RNA sequence: CUCUAACUAUAAAAAUCUCUCUUCUC
RNA sequence: GGUGAAAUUCUUGGAUUUAUUGAAGACUAACUACUGCGAAAGCAUUUGCCAAGGACGUUUUCAUUAAUCAAGAACGAAAGUUAGGGGAUCGAAGAUGAUCAGAUACCGUCGUAGUCUUAACCAUAAACUAUGCCGACUAGGGAUCGGGUGGUGUUUUUCUUAUGACCCACUCGGCACCUUACGAGAAAUCAAAGUCUUUGGGUUCUGGGGGGAGUAUGGUCGCAAGGCUGAAACUUAAAGGAAUUG
């Protein structure tokens, strides 16, 4: 130690270290881009989601609520956004 | 992590990120956001929840970030604002619960310490509210005006 | 002074434990300091082990083991030998006493 | 302490001379179906023998009525209810391990779960049975200990509750003993908790028969053909 | 001598002067 | 089976006066009560590896004489609220029963051990001896 | 103790030196059979250095 | 660079005590 | 039975025992650890209902609502006091039985109130980590509890996914632990009791030598036990902390 760019951590160092300890606070999470194989509809849900979200035209329901990352309906192909 | 009224030091919150505009993904624009929004206005729903169903139901990452606004004020712009805020309203509904479990069986003295707990935080909250005058500087909570003020 | 960083209990960050009787002379002491042993042993002696095989039924008997959890207050513990008292710095070490048997 | 300050507030014969003998019979559903030997005194009028003989309960180890040593930790009692003469039958009267065993499986670093259960099985027999299970340390623990969850303790408790009102609401007591013997509703309980965790030394504990309906001698006489 | 019984002889005297107030009243 | 009728020791061995009472496989029946005390004088060894062995040896002979030849031995400490603990006679009598032609089998350990009951006697600071 | 015979006797065993010089690849199967990591080190490193991969199977039983 | 095993059981009573404390610099 | 030994005590109306039982009340052993929860007291069988809470996740909600707090409040072990209910055990008083010069104490056998409750008080503990609360920083290390992150990981098994379990790595908080001191302390010790003569982050409360004394007196709460508040006269050159050697 004794000598650190606290202005310029390695980018592990960042991705490991907890954020609101980062140099500046930045979210770990993301968004989702959703496809349900019930209809082509494309949706977006945040990857930390927190209702039980349904597609708007039908009853398909997608991420499932729980302690972190809302686990999906194991029919669903999702890309990151 | 001061945790009012528990020993408790967490840190457990939300740091939303730099950028204070919009994501260049989105697709969305302002207009639509406020419509949908005070369509869950109608729908009777508190500013907490439209905004939780926006984050997840849509892209929506903040309605400050994407309509230049939040949803209180914009609530207050379209006048469907609580005339009590969420927050005192479910303290306020959290009390009325914890007064009908005392009521309904006694010997709970440890319930009644945390009803106390609760009431504190009522009155400092409403306190706050009364010198922002968002509500009437009359208002005053003691037993039951709230027992109908939930309903 | 403080002759233990631990009061000796072992409690440190409990409230309030539930007593348990000294085995040998009764005492109420807190189930944290109340020394503890495990007297695993046979339910016949090993030195009449051999009579009891050869006029034994059912060839090579499981012969079970008994089995019992030893509460003492300490003063029991101090006079009954089960702990002894020990010099400064070798308060530190907390470990089984070296392996009785090995 | 011997010495007796002589309290009072020959007639001397020996005892035994006019007690007979008697043999133990083991329903059909074990194997050995003779016990052992009991002293009863000989049947005169006026409290003859099978008066007495009728509510008599023996405690006798499975080991001997199976012969393999591996019920060496189990232990049955048995009622006797009816006499043949110089030979008696019995019927299950209850179950428990010996206290050895039972003292055996229990160690530090695993929390035990002890499931109970009152039940009325297929014809009226109304039992109370236990059911003792055990935390398992996987084979690739570095962890030290075992410890299990509040709440997945609740779940094994309703699984194995689960099961055992299913096993025993369905079939006889005569049944129940025939798959007790080799534990088959151990591999079940295990079975359906094993996705729970691995849970190791499942076991029914304190087969306690609690009432049986009137009598149904040919049951009895079933059992001993 | 002894916190604990000193305080208790002094409690001891304190309920005989009491009694002797209400004696006196 | 080989003509042997089984008996049931059932030895109780406390801290004073160990008791050797065989009974039948019913346990209901009781035979050869003879205990520590009854074969010695002193009482300062009611429960004297001694003493529990003569009462052994003559419980031994009494099952000799009635016929029962092979015992199942039980060792019973005072246990539930005092102490737990197998007293320093029980061991010599179960030998001495092995020893004297009988045949053992099935040792147990039947010492009712309480879940939590009845407060002990001693008071707290318990005997101060 | 020790004393002059000793003293040569220990410097001459001390001396001792065997034949080639056991490392070189020669022993233990041409080429001494490593981890990915250390041959990707040794690549970084910008240097030949003959090798041979072996992934060390990151299971840590108790042995 | 490879290991997870046995062990014992003692507490009888013992109260009391008077002198007198006397120096450090080359 | 019982004890260092005995004796008080029960017993050929058969007690100790051996078995089945039934009874009431008590408590939840063994799991049970430098492990958990709660504000402290304290809390350990299971199931159902009731609300409550911590920590974690969050690109959700408002925008100083915050910290500590005279005055006032809610809890507060055990013992204790009223009344009503229980009445097993253990049991101050008492009765005894022993050692002893004395022993109305320790050891031993009975044993009233309490121990368990339901309402009403009492509000005192070595209520101890004898370390007030909230902030920021400073040093290495392992583990453990709760949550979450990733794992081409490992067994799991319903042919397989997915739980769950583990294993790895990281993170947040919690009881903590070990090492060292580069700092602190008079030290025993301390990772806070450090960042204090280089003296200042925000804060409430107590002490000014020891006896007198938490006593006198007056208020004040109480049915009472007593609790809170709280001196003085006089008296003394010490009492006291830690450590060292005998
Ligand atoms: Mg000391
Ligand atoms: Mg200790
Ligand atoms: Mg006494
Ligand atoms: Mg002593
Ligand atoms: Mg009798
Ligand atoms: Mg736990
Ligand atoms: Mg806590
Ligand atoms: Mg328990
Ligand atoms: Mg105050
Ligand atoms: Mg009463
Ligand atoms: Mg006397
Ligand atoms: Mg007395
Ligand atoms: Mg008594
Ligand atoms: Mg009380
Ligand atoms: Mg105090
Ligand atoms: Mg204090
Ligand atoms: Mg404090
Ligand atoms: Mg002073
Ligand atoms: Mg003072
Ligand atoms: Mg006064
Ligand atoms: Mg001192
Ligand atoms: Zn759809
Ligand atoms: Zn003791």
């Amino acid at each position: 130690v004794l000598v650190q760019d606290l202005l310029h951590p390695t980018a592990a160092s960042e991705a490991r270290k907890h954020k609101l300890k980062t140099l500046v606070q930045s979210p770990r999470s993301h968004f989702l881009d959703v496809k349900c194989p019930g209809c082509l509809n494309i949706t977006t849900v945040f990857s930390h989601a927190q209702t039980a979200v349904t597609c708007e035209s039908c009853s398909t329901v997608l991420c499932t609520p729980t302690g972190g990352k809302a686990k999906l309906s194991e029919g669903t192909s999702f890309r990151r956004k | 992590m001061g945790r009012m009224h528990s020993k408790g030091k967490g840190m457990s919150s939300s740091a939303i990120p730099y950028s204070r505009n919009a994501p260049a993904w989105f697709k969305g624009s302002s207009d639509g956001v406020v419509e949908q929004i005070i369509k869950y206005a109608r729908k009777g729903l508190t500013p907490s929840q439209i905004g939780v169903l926006l984050r997840d139901a849509h892209g929506v990452t903040q309605a400050k970030v994407i309509t230049g606004n939040k949803i209180l004020r914009i609530l207050k712009s379209n006048g469907l604002a609580p005339e009590i805020p969420e927050d005192l309203y479910f303290l306020i509904k959290k009390a009325v619960s914890v007064r009908k479990h005392l009521e309904r069986n006694r010997k709970d003295k440890d319930a009644k310490f945390r009803l106390i707990l609760i009431e504190s935080r009522i009155h400092r909250l409403a306190r706050y509210y009364r010198t922002v005058s968002v509500l009437p500087p009359n208002w005053k909570y003691e037993s039951a005006t709230a027992s109908a003020l939930v309903n | 002074p403080k002759k233990r960083a631990s009061n000796g209990r072992n409690k440190k960050g409990r409230g309030h434990v539930k007593p348990v009787r000294c085995v040998n002379c009764s005492r109420s002491v807190p189930k944290d300091k109340a020394i503890k042993r495990m007297a695993i042993r046979n339910i016949v002696e090993a030195a009449a082990i051999r009579d009891l095989s050869e006029a034994s039924v059912y060839a090579e008997y499981a012969l079970p083991k008994t089995y019992n959890k030893l509460h003492y207050c300490i003063s029991c513990a101090i006079h009954a030998r089960i702990v002894r008292v020990r010099s400064r710095t070798d308060r530190r070490i907390r470990a089984p006493p070296q392996r009785p048997r090995f | 302490a011997v010495g007796k300050n002589k309290r009072l507030s020959k007639r001397v014969v020996d005892p035994f001379t006019r007690k007979e003998w008697y043999d133990i019979k083991a329903p059909s559903t074990f194997e050995n179906r003779n016990v052992g030997k009991t002293l009863v005194n000989k049947s005169v009028g006026l409290k003859n023998a099978s008066d007495s003989l009728k509510g008599r309960v023996v405690e006798v180890c499975l080991a001997d009525l199976q012969g393999s040593e591996d019920h060496s930790f189990r232990k049955v009692k048995l009622r006797v209810d009816e006499v043949q003469g110089k030979n008696l039958l019995t019927n299950f009267h209850g179950m428990d391990f010996t206290t050895d065993k039972l003292r055996s499986m229990v160690r530090k670093w695993q929390t035990l779960i002890e499931a109970n259960v009152t039940v009325k099985t297929s014809d009226d027999y109304v039992l109370r049975i236990f059911a003792i299970a055990f935390t398992r340390k996987q084979a690739n623990q570095v962890k030290r200990t075992s410890y299990a969850q509040s709440s997945h303790i609740r779940q094994i408790r309703k699984v194995i509750s689960e099961i055992l009102t299913r096993e025993v609401q369905n079939s006889t007591l005569a049944q129940l003993t025939s798959k007790l013997i080799p534990e088959v509703i151990n591999k079940e309980i295990e079975n359906a908790t094993k996705d729970i965790f691995p849970l190791q030394n499942v076991h029914i504990r304190k087969v306690k028969l609690l009432k049986q309906p009137k009598f149904d001698l040919g049951s009895l006489l079933s059992l001993h053909g | 001598m002894r916190a604990k019984w000193r305080k208790k002889r002094t409690r001891r005297l304190k309920r005989k002067r009491r009694k002797v107030r209400a004696r006196s009243k | 089976d080989n003509s042997q009728v089984f008996g049931v020791a059932r030895i109780f061995a406390s801290f004073n006066d160990t008791f050797v009472h065989v009974t039948d496989l019913s346990g209901r029946e009781t035979i050869a009560r003879v205990t520590g005390g009854m074969k010695v004088k002193a009482d300062r060894d009611e429960s004297s590896p001694y003493a529990a062995m003569l009462a052994a040896q003559d419980v031994a002979a009494k099952c000799k004489e009635v016929g029962i030849t092979a015992v199942h031995i039980k060792i019973r400490a005072t246990g539930g609220t005092r102490s737990k603990t197998p007293g320093p006679g029980g061991q010599a009598a179960l030998r001495a029963l092995a020893r004297s032609g009988l045949r053992i089998g099935r040792i147990e350990d039947v010492t009712p051990v309480p879940s939590d009951s009845t407060r002990k006697k001693g008071g707290r600071r318990g005997r101060r001896l | 103790i020790s004393f002059k015979l000793q003293e040569e006797e220990r410097e001459r065993k001390d001396q001792y030196v065997p034949d080639v010089s056991a490392l070189d690849l020669s022993h233990s199967n041409d080429v001494l059979n490593v981890d990915t990591q250390t041959a990707e080190l040794v690549n970084s490193l910008g240097l030949k250095l003959p090798l041979s991969v072996s992934s060390v199977s990151a299971v840590r039983d108790r042995r």
